[PDB]
């Protein structure tokens, strides 16, 4: 998920512009739901995942908001000490304490039901147990007990009319979520919201802690410690699930890193290109970042250095010249199937080879496979979510930076060989692999483009529609499932706020018993593919002027 | 007037709810959701509470157990019971609104029941506040705020120490899964602020 918030000092013909692209994967019917609420203190418009009571994406005519997943480390595992003499108990603060437990029965269509037990300790639900070591692992969440409060925080924030009112609700949202603010006066802000534990001294948050009591969290850190900024001197706020702030630690997931190589830099490059950005320019960042190969910038310099003394006829050199002439923006040919340039395939084969020769070889099996992915791994349905720089590539980037990297290279990933030799060998592999598939004339290579699919199964892999309701788009675009933009105090309108979004395939998922799809079942599909957008109305007069239908209900609680 | 809820849909079908109190506002929202996305919502409910196998069969048992194993429903219910009347009206209005439409659907299924119910062989039941809460818990909290690989991390660290020795193994862990990396691009620039805490990076909890 990406977001760029452009404040007063960076906006052209407006005081502030907010552009959000939450990346949740692509589904039919739509992941998010468009909704306007007016009355009982609310006056809001936007869209939100699974129609939560709180709109994650929207505005209220005074302020606007959005989010990106935070990925802070708000989860730790406690290793509970068990005893075969006392089943169902664990040692905590010097006593054997009873676990909580509950029975659950799974009822099964055309099958036999199954019952199992869920166990829970003071540290959380038990994930797994090792009878061999008499250890049970419990998952502790900093937000445990604040789930409902988090839902309400996302609802009450919609009534905020300024930064202090909004941050009062941001402090109540306990999940690890980046929240963003913009307003009519051109103020912008960000808060890496959530509950984070205050860990004991010596606790390495990447690895399990004993559950016997000494390693218990002291409590939760105060709101003052959450990363936040209001009207930053840069004039903008950009995020693509990258680090919130200097020295802030990421999720403990082994495949997730905040390092020198980060896809958010593609947004910064576009924001810094021009002194000010108009709303149309800010929207156009979606199309550019959507099509941007993320590895070209990271590895082109290394490739250029490795091939700099090669003769013109050396194929290792000709692959790199091809990359040098490219800005990394992919575009479809007219067949709607292949990319105009072959650079992503060149980088994918090269990077795969590189990782196998370097990070993969340094890591013992079977953990080595966590580092072998190039970042280009798909499905013939296309990527299930955003594309990113792989973990292995982020680690390789640090190695190729030499002493520019702040990470000690405890193991030389090049194993005593000159980096150039390994880069070149990987280039030799790349030429062999691609030239065998496509021949030796690089200029006619028509490499496959990724496609995009609006899946009929939800993210859990559970049907949310019939399989024929799956929708297909030729161009994969590394962008939000939805995109929304809010423009504050435009100089081109007297309205204090203008806002747009796109919710594809459409607002409705309704299909009548006879197969007749709703009139709003697929009317935003083309608009999504072409980077179009629809107006989000807020005022009674705007809503009335664009009214298709209305119902009036009379209800008593 | 206290009872009135006006629903206006725009030219893309997006609904705008007009109401005069909290319960009625959220009832209107629930109602339009039940009109637009009933099957999606029903299936989301089953996904978030691990009741998919009930309608879809044996291929979803493990899935349902895994969902139920990762939450404690009575705790969620205890949080709902602690809500003030105004907060409770959000969740109750929303469930009540969906129910009003669900009831209309089950009264005239020949024109109002989403086709997918016929296809998958079941009909929709009413909703409660807990169900609305659980949509958010299961698709937000659990999807995006419940990520840890510490047990796998420890397995990696153990393998690294077996291959390189205790000290080099820990240093290689710190090269592949660094705690922090100062060259990471940060949304907040360093001139604005930096995070003030420093963390142990040598597994000193078991030292
Ligand atoms: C790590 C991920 C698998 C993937 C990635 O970074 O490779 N990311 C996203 O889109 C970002 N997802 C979101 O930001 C989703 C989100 C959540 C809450 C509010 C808005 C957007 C992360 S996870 O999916
Ligand atoms: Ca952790």
């Amino acid at each position: 998920s990406n977001m760029w918030v452009i404040g007063k000092s960076k906006a052209q013909d407006a005081k502030a512009i907010m552009v959000n692209g939450p990346q949740f994967g692509w589904y039919a019917p739509a992941y998010t739901y468009g909704i306007g609420l007016h009355g009982a203190g609310y006056d809001v418009t936007g869209n939100t995942p699974f129609a939560y009571p709180g709109l994650v994406f929207g505005h209220n005519g005074v302020i606007s908001w959005g989010s990106t997943a935070g990925f802070g480390d708000d989860v730790d595992i406690f290793a509970e000490r068990l005893s075969a003499e006392k089943p169902g108990y664990y040692l905590h603060n010097g006593k054997w304490v009873k676990m909580l437990s509950r029975e659950e029965t799974i009822t099964v269509k055309n099958g036999q039901a199954e019952t199992f037990t869920v166990w829970r300790t003071v540290h959380g639900n038990i994930l797994q147990t090792d009878q061999t070591t008499q250890t049970a692992y419990a998952k502790s969440r900093a937000w445990d007990g604040k789930e409902v409060a988090s839902l309400l925080a996302w609802t009450h924030q919609m009534k905020a009319k300024n930064w202090q009112e909004w941050t009062q609700q941001a402090a109540k949202q306990a999940l690890t979520i980046n929240w963003y603010y913009a307003d009519v006066n051109g103020n912008i802000g960000y808060v890496h919201t959530g509950a984070y534990p205050d860990r004991q001294s010596g606790h390495d948050p990447r690895l399990p802690v004993p559950g016997t009591g000494k390693w218990d969290w002291k409590g939760l850190l105060p709101f003052e410690m959450n990363p936040k900024v209001y009207n930053p001197q840069s004039g903008y706020i950009a995020n693509w699930n990258n680090s919130p702030q200097k020295d802030y630690p990421a999720s403990d997931l082994f495949a997730f890193l905040w390092g020198g190589a980060d896809r958010v830099t593609e947004i910064d490059r576009l924001l810094e290109q021009k002194p000010r950005l108009t709303a149309d320019q800010a929207w156009d960042v979606i199309r550019q970042t959507s099509r941007q190969d993320l590895n070209l910038r990271l590895f082109l310099p290394t490739l250029q250095a490795a091939t700099s003394g090669l003769t013109q006829s050396d194929p290792r050199r000709q692959l790199v010249e091809t990359l040098t002439r490219w800005d990394g923006i992919n575009l479809l040919n007219d067949d709607g199937k292949t990319w105009q340039q072959p650079g992503s395939a060149i980088l994918n084969v090269w990077l795969t080879s590189m990782l196998k020769r370097t990070v993969v070889a340094a890591v013992p099996m079977p953990f080595d496979k966590w580092y072998s992915a190039s970042g280009y791994e798909t499905t013939q349905d296309g990527p299930t979510g955003s594309l990113n720089i792989s973990v292995g590539a982020k680690i390789l980037y640090e190695a190729v930076q030499g002493d520019k990297s702040p990470i000690p290279q405890a193991v030389d990933l090049f194993a005593g060989k000159p980096q150039q030799e390994v880069v070149l060998a990987a280039l030799e592999d790349t030429w062999e692999t691609l030239s065998k598939r496509y021949g030796n004339n690089v200029s006619n290579w028509k490499t496959p483009a990724m496609a995009l699919t609006f899946r009929a199964n939800n993210f859990f892999g559970v049907p949310q529609a019939a399989a024929e309701e799956t929708r297909h788009q030729a161009e994969y675009q590394n962008r939000g499932t939805e995109n929304d933009m809010i423009v504050f105090s435009p100089t081109t309108s007297d309205r204090p706020v203008l806002a747009w979004d796109v919710v594809a395939p459409g607002q409705s998922g309704f299909i009548a018993p006879d197969g007749t799809v709703d009139k709003h079942y697929e009317d935003q599909l083309k608009m999504y593919e072409n980077f179009g957008r629809k107006s989000l109305w807020l005022t009674k007069q705007d809503v009335e002027a664009h009214k298709e239908s209305q119902e009036v209900l009379h209800v008593q609680r | 007037s206290s009872s009135e809820i006006k629903i206006v849909r725009d030219e893309y079908g997006m609904p705008h709810i007009y109401a005069n109190d909290t319960w009625h506002l959220f009832y209107g929202y629930g109602y339009v959701v039940a009109q637009d996305r009933l099957f999606q919502m029903e299936m989301a409910r089953r996904s978030t509470q691990g009741t998919v196998a009930e309608v879809l069969g044996k291929d979803f048992v493990k899935f349902d157990k895994d969902i139920r194993r990762n939450y404690w429903p009575d705790a969620i219910r205890a949080q709902i019971a602690a809500l003030s009347p105004e907060d409770m009206s959000i969740l109750q209005g929303y469930a009540d609104g969906m129910n009003a439409w669900i009831d209309k659907v089950n009264t005239n299924p020949e024109t109002l029941l989403p086709k997918q119910f016929n296809t998958f062989g079941f009909t929709p039941k009413r909703w409660e506040p807990f169900d609305v809460a659980m949509i958010f818990v299961g698709t937000m909290a659990n999807r995006f705020s419940d990520s840890t690989s510490e047990i796998d991390n420890l397995a990696l660290l153990t393998a690294l120490k077996d291959k390189y020795g205790v000290s080099q193994g820990m240093a290689v862990f710190n090269q592949l899964k660094w705690l922090v990396n100062p060259s990471a691009p940060t949304t907040i620039a360093v001139q604005e602020s930096n995070y003030p805490l420093k963390f142990n990076q040598q597994n000193s909890q078991t030292a």
